[PDB]
């Protein structure tokens, strides 16, 4: 179970932490990133999901940095959707962590977590 | 049906100075309070959500604070297109209710 | 094999063990030469139709050895536990998460944990030691299957009319290539030990960062490329494995009435088209997933499979007829 | 992939060790050690290099023994089990500047200085890339380059944004052998030492 | 991006129905969050009329709750408003908006419509 | 003493190819400086950078200096 | 500790016996060694450090 100091995380930045051996992604999303996340038609997603279904608080994108294709860790602030790009087989992720282009079949996974002030307890 | 009480109502100021509007609830709304801006032409935009959260495109010179029953919509410099009507709504329970509206005029 | 000690024990071999570097560079480069030669050995046969006639079982055993060698090789590559190691370990085991129901279960079974960690690297060394001995066994069968019919020859016809003992001819002829082989392997081991490798592997493996420079070992590239060329997860792995299994089809699609390419104009042509296509495939693999390359990779993948399934049978039938009408005046 | 992402291709400088018959220039090695110790060693570990390895390579048995005794390593607890330090010896390895990764990341604004022990082999270009990097720092990033605060522009580094800043400046080191310690002369020397360290 | 166009009867005689249409583009009514309607009285008071979700569920303001009816055309991608039996009281300028919901931040109408001003008059107009 | 790589970068910055290359680079920087003042540069998602041209320049000098530099060094 | 759970004591009882001892934890932001209360995945601490 892990505790991350959210108060530390600046705005347009990504943070990687270890949880049970797998890396957890946490981005303190900008208002533009938040809008861009919630302003995308489902028809353009092979794995449909509203950014609301994925994030609990639109300011924090929390997920598992495990590419759903063959398991690589996607690179931050990269790709053709201003999200993440998996260098392994060329998969593209948006600022919601949803799968856009590439072999990856599912949007990045949303782990279990809750907030407790200026910190989030993942796990 | 909770109701907000906007005050100061239809106030004015200069061409570059901070202002402070405020809403007050009859019941308790936690932090569920948004702030909208209605332009002269008739356009209605979103400025702030959940007490402090800034929407996309709203200048950083727009603050927001408070909790429970007392809130606020601050500004840094009304220069220039800040001249508009500023409402406020809650959403802790249906039906949602807005404020009286606070007009802004450049004297 | 201990994950915390793995990478360093390898450096200990390089830095402290006497001739340790010679041992490591020989093993690593010997691994690549194994493939350069294996590919040639496979090609010669594919050309001279050695997979035909009574030698099918011979060819089929050989295909198993190919699948096994690739496996042994990947198990060993993981033991260094460098960045490439870790991620190779990851991706490849995940290839099985494609299996519909039991998928993830097979994967975590292999890992022996939530992900590639100590259990994975230690059982992988264990297995890297074991398979070689199986390959060895598999080789003796390849030999037994060879021994009942003997080798073929470039003419593709029977060699029963003019035989010469293995000893004092082929024992000495073999010596020539043995030396030639050692000479080139020495050039790499001593003067260019790391040219055939990947620099990322000199950085200790890290579970939170896949390097943007990740690329498979040079001998795996063509297959890597074929998988990347299919935008579906499952089809990607089915097609890739198929690209290996398709070699078993060859004795049935080659409709020619004569063995080998020595006297076939259209076959010799299309053979080299396949060879280079294969190289292009491996080249696309080392490339990025970018516009002209994706489509290229797809056209080539088509060609690859289309070679065994369409070209060969279609071409050979035509050559059979061509050979006939060109001299029949009934 | 954009030229900038790949990073500028480091040219090929005529190293004195490039060549099937060429050995490293040990004198250059020796100088490089000094450059590492006085300039790099404040942020970069050299974990895989034990002291005994410099002896007969770049320094003397006496020299190395001295350098080692300038650091303290843990010895076995005394008679009563209390921990106790000890002056380093040849059998030990060159000590890094940080006690852990967090301390290291803290001292460099979140970044983490890679251990230089195999950097020459862990990169493309090796000697050439390493060298071109140390020197490649322009005084101003090309027009239009939005550079993250705490970052520095270097063209040879993939992506252009490296967390390490320029550290090599003229005469910032007094070479014991007399050699004019120019920024490119120092760069040449560490790189040759780093190459040795790795190979 | 997202766009909302308001169109319809800009003047209605009392004892009749008020039908306004809201056409959306760049997002599907079925895909998203919530689709609301609100009116702006000259007295400068905003009233929340009601919505229709991306599923198809209604939730109207207790006031108008028994006169209005909000429906939608998935095919044309546009939700409607139909306020039965209008009075000079209903004269205001209506807006259609999309409001999201996030567990922690609640609601917020982010994307608004142009704004159609309807007038309840006894006057005449060519249909 | 003046650094040997700088002395050479300077001599080669002032050759025909050198001056041509720096010109194309400077004509670019000058083109960007303008954009930055212009109405809403902060919001444009098209912003031009002069890396490509800085690379052609830098590359050229590398080609010129690299095989020479080490003769001047010890 | 966990090996007692379901053999001689209960999950709670063990968690409680474990937490009475401190074990080394990952250093904080600035790399300062800090302790932590025992957990089920740990091994019964000995009385002597060496
Ligand atoms: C602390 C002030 C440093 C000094 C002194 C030196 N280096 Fe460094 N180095 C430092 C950091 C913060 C980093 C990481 C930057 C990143 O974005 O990863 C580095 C990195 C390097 C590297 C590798 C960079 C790469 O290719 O990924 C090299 C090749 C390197 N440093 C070499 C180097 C040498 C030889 C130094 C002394 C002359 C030296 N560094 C000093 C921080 C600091
Ligand atoms: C105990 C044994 C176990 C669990 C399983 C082993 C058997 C599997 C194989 O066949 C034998 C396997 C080697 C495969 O065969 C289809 C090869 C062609 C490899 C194909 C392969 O390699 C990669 C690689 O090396 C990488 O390095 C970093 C990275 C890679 O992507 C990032 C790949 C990759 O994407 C593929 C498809
Ligand atoms: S692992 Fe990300 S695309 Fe294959």
């Amino acid at each position: 179970k892990v505790e991350v100091n959210l108060a530390a995380i600046p705005l347009g930045k990504n943070v990687v932490v270890k949880w049970q051996g797998k890396p957890v992604f946490i981005r303190h999303r900008t208002p533009h990133e938040i809008q861009e996340a919630n302003s995308v038609d489902m028809s353009a997603l092979k794995d449909p999901q509203t950014d609301a279904d994925r994030v609990k608080d639109p300011q924090w994108l929390i997920m598992l940095g495990i590419c759903t294709h063959l398991g690589c860790v996607p690179i931050g602030e990269a790709g053709d959707f201003g999200g993440w790009f998996c260098p392994c087989h060329g998969s593209h992720y948006d600022i919601s962590g949803r799968i856009r282009k590439g072999p990856a079949p599912l949007n990045l996974e949303i782990p279990a977590y809750e907030f407790d002030g200026d910190k989030v307890i993942v796990g | 049906d909770i109701e907000l009480t906007q005050t100061p109502v239809s106030l004015a100021a200069s061409l570059g100075d901070r202002v402070t509007i405020s809403c007050r609830a009859s019941q308790d709304i936690n932090n569920f309070l948004n702030w909208y801006q209605q332009k002269p032409d008739g356009t209605i935009k979103l400025l702030i959500y959940y007490t402090s959260r800034l929407h996309a495109g709203v200048p950083s010179r727009f603050s927001g604070s408070g909790s429970g029953t007392d809130y606020s919509l601050t500004i840094s410099n009304l220069e220039p297109e800040d001249i508009a009507t500023y409402f406020c709504q809650h959403h802790i329970k249906f039906p949602w209710t807005f404020g009286a509206g606070t007009k802004l005029e450049i004297k | 094999s201990n994950i915390e000690l793995a990478f360093s024990s390898v450096e200990h071999i390089m830095r402290d063990v006497h001739n340790g570097y010679i041992l490591r560079y020989l093993h690593a480069n010997g691994a690549s030469f194994f493939f350069m030669v294996m590919f040639m050995h496979m090609a010669k046969g594919l050309y001279y139709g050695s997979y035909r006639s009574p030698r099918v079982t011979l060819w089929n055993v050989g295909v198993i050895i190919f699948t096994l060698t690739i496996a042994t090789a990947f198990l060993g590559y993981c033991c260094v536990y460098g960045q490439m190691s870790h991620w190779g370990a990851t991706v490849i085991t995940n290839l099985f998460s494609a299996i519909p129901f039991v998928g993830n279960d097979i994967v975590s079974w292999l890992w022996g944990g939530f992900s590639v960690s100590n259990p994975t690297i230690q059982r992988f060394f264990a297995l890297h030691y074991l398979v070689p001995f199986i390959i060895a066994a598999m080789v003796i069968m390849h030999l037994m299957a060879l021994h009942i019919h003997g080798s073929s020859n470039p003419l593709g016809i029977t060699g029963n009319l003019d035989r010469i003992p293995m000893h004092s001819y082929f024992i000495f002829k073999d010596l020539v290539t043995v030396f030639l082989f050692m000479l080139i392997l020495a050039l790499f081991v001593f003067y260019s030990p790391n040219t055939l490798g990947h620099p990322d592997n000199y950085i200790p493996g890290n579970p939170l960062v896949t390097p943007a420079s990740i690329v498979p070992e040079w001998y795996l590239l063509p297959f890597y490329a074929i998988l990347r060329s299919i935008p579906d997860k499952l089809l990607g792995v089915i097609t890739m494995f198929a690209a290996i299994l398709v070699l078993l089809v060859l004795p049935f699609t080659d409709r020619s009435v004569v063995r080998g390419n020595t006297f076939k104009v259209l076959s010799k042509f299309f053979f080299f088209i396949f060879v280079f296509n294969f190289v292009l495939l491996g080249q696309i693999g080392a490339c990025h997933v970018e516009v002209p390359y994706v489509l290229m990779g797809q056209i080539a993948t088509f060609i690859y499979f289309a070679y065994f399934l369409i070209i060969v049978p279609v071409i050979s039938t035509i050559e059979n007829v061509l050979f006939y009408i060109g001299r029949v005046n009934k | 992939m954009t030229a900038a992402e790949h990073g500028l291709h480091a040219p090929a400088y005529a190293w004195s060790h490039n060549g099937p018959f060429e050995t490293f220039d040990h004198a250059s090695i020796r100088r490089g050690y000094q450059v590492y110790r006085e300039v790099c060693a404040a942020c970069h570990s050299l974990d895989r290099v034990a002291w005994r390895t410099l002896v007969g390579v770049s320094h003397t048995n006496e020299e190395v023994r001295n350098m080692a005794e300038e650091f303290e390593y843990d010895d076995e607890p005394d008679e009563q089990g209390n921990p106790k330090k000890r002056p380093g010896k040849l059998s030990d390895y060159i000590p890094g500047p940080y006690p852990n990764e967090q301390a290291a990341r803290a001292a460099n604004q979140g970044a983490l200085p890679p251990d230089l022990s195999l950097i020459v082999k862990a990169r493309h270009g090796g000697c050439d890339y390493i060298f071109s990097l140390l020197t490649g720092y322009p005084d101003e990033p090309p027009a239009g380059v939005a550079l993250p605060p705490g970052s520095n522009y270097n063209p040879y580094f993939p992506g252009g944004s490296i967390a390490m800043a320029r550290v090599l400046f003229d005469d910032m080191v007094e070479y014991e052998d007399g050699t004019p310690a120019t920024t490119s002369q120092m760069a040449k020397d560490v790189t040759t030492f780093l190459n040795w360290c790795a190979e | 991006e997202v766009k909302l166009q308001e169109s319809g009867a800009g003047l209605v005689q009392p004892s009749q129905s008020l039908s306004l249409t809201c056409s959306v583009t760049g997002y599907s009514i079925t895909s998203g969050y919530y689709w609301n309607w609100i009116r702006l009285f000259p007295g400068n008071k905003l009233e929340w009329v009601g919505y229709i979700s991306n599923v198809g569920d209604n939730n109207y303001n207790p006031s108008l709750k028994d006169r209005l009816s909000i429906t939608r055309d998935t095919s044309k991608n546009q939700f409607f408003l139909k306020l039965n039996s209008v009075t000079t009281e209903d004269t205001a300028t209506y807006y259609c908006a999309r409001s999201e919901y996030y567990s922690v931040t609640g609601y917020a109408m982010d994307y608004w419509g142009q704004g159609t001003t309807v007038t309840v008059s006894s006057a005449w107009r060519h249909p | 003493d003046t650094d040997q790589l700088e002395d050479l970068r300077e001599h080669f910055k002032n050759t025909e190819e050198g001056k041509a290359l720096v010109h194309h680079y400077e004509e670019c920087a000058e083109r960007v400086k303008i954009q930055q003042q212009q109405p809403g540069y902060a919001d444009l998602e098209h912003k031009e950078d002069c890396v490509e041209e800085f690379f052609h320049l830098q590359h050229y000098l590398d080609t010129a200096t690299a095989p020479r530099l080490f003769d001047k060094l010890k």
